[PDB]
């Protein structure tokens, strides 16, 4: 249904050897496809997915001239914030930029994002109206007064819901077969005794896209948050994710028991008993 | 695409 | 100051049949800052093809990546990954488990 791009910006200062590193990746929903490295022999934008590797020779030249602007700039601030909160040169420091958009199943923009970090603390960031800034501390304060004396907002709104929205369903129209796509998870469950009076149950979910799924334990169609653990959707490496809640339950009773998967590939969500 | 270019603090 | 300390997962990329080719994972998650140490180790020795993801964060700002190596699994060879970060006094040790 509804899409979203997203721009993921890192940079390490090195007090040691070298100019700070600088790291940038951009994601399609849960794919990447694009990645600029500061340290890498490349010194461009690199392709990261096979439908993106269709775009000219200007758009990788582009993008290359975005990404050391970036980069040069993040050297800049990363010395402006040192100053900002009086820290020393010996100490390493890091800014993150997060900005994207999203858009809807006709392609209409919905939402525009812009969000800075500081040693990973809130810094800046633009409000949901994209009018006005959200500044954190009092020195964020100070490059909100700036941005709204340059009317930084108002720039940021027409990339947003200008090239940024553009971009997103180009993207979407170039990788159809892989972006629209909703591979649901294969689900199995797995059985271990702990003692002859109490039995581990794990429910589990493999080889889906998106990542956006719900594993939820019952106990006679009730939900069952006691006695259970679910660990943090993982990416199984070929861009698919994974998943697993596990409860325990005493010997005997185990089909007194369903685990409930929601995933988008599904047509009706799945009960598994044992 | 990413922007073109990035604001001072 | 707030550093954050590392969220660890080690799996397989398809259920672990043993004998038989696959990847072996480490997944890293909610750490601050992004310098961190992460190897793969097959009977407690490190192993030297691994590769690892782009450096990426999630909303709460807090770094993830995923480090992966080709590997033979057998129900007799011990697997397990060690991670590394200034928020951990000694290397973390996590023992691969298939049969979750």
């Amino acid at each position: 249904g509804s899409h979203s791009m997203r721009y993921f910006f890192t940079s390490v200062s090195r007090p040691g050897r070298g100019e700070p590193r600088f790291i940038a990746v951009g994601y399609v929903d849960d794919t990447q496809f694009v990645r600029f490295d500061s340290d890498a022999a490349s010194q461009k934008m690199e392709p990261r997915a096979p439908w993106i590797e269709q775009e000219g020779p200007e758009y990788w030249d582009q993008e290359t001239r975005n990404m050391k602007a970036h980069s040069q700039t993040d050297r800049a601030n990363l010395g402006t914030l040192r100053g900002y909160y009086n820290q020393s040169e010996d100490g390493s420091h890091t800014i993150q930029i997060m900005y994207g958009c999203d858009v809807g199943p006709d392609g209409r923009f919905l939402r525009g994002y812009r969000q800075d970090a500081y040693d990973g603390k809130d810094y800046i960031a633009l409000n949901e109206d994209l009018r006005s800034w959200t500044a954190a501390d009092m020195a964020a304060q100070i490059t909100k007064r700036k941005w709204e004396a340059v009317h930084a907002a108002e720039q940021r709104r027409v990339y947003l819901e200008g090239r940024c929205v553009d971009g997103l369903r180009r993207y979407l129209e170039n990788g159809k077969e892989t972006l629209q796509r909703t591979d649901p998870p294969k689900t199995h469950m797995t059985h271990h005794p702990i003692s002859d009076h109490e039995a581990t149950l794990r429910c589990w979910a493999l080889g889906f896209y998106p990542a956006e799924i719900t594993l939820t334990w019952q106990r006679d169609g009730e939900d069952q948050t006691q006695d259970t653990e679910l660990v943090e959707t993982r990416p199984a490496g070929d861009g698919t994710f994974q998943k697993w809640a596990a409860v325990v339950v005493p010997s005997g009773e185990e089909q007194r028991y369903t685990c409930h998967v929601q995933h988008e590939g599904l047509p009706k969500p799945l009960t598994l008993r044992w | 695409c990413t922007e073109l270019k990035l604001s001072d603090y | 100051m707030i550093q954050r300390t590392p969220k660890i997962q080690v799996y397989s990329r398809h259920p672990a049949e043993n004998g038989k080719s696959n990847f072996l994972n480490c997944y890293v998650s909610g750490f601050h800052p992004s310098d961190i140490e992460v190897d793969l180790l097959k009977n407690g020795e490190r192993i030297e093809k691994v590769e690892h993801s782009d450096l990426s964060f999630s909303k709460d700002w807090s770094f993830y990546l995923l480090y992966y190596t080709e590997f033979t699994p057998t129900e007799k060879d011990e697997y397990a990954c060690r991670v590394n970060h200034v928020t951990l006094s000694q290397p973390k040790i996590v023992k691969w488990d298939r049969d979750m």
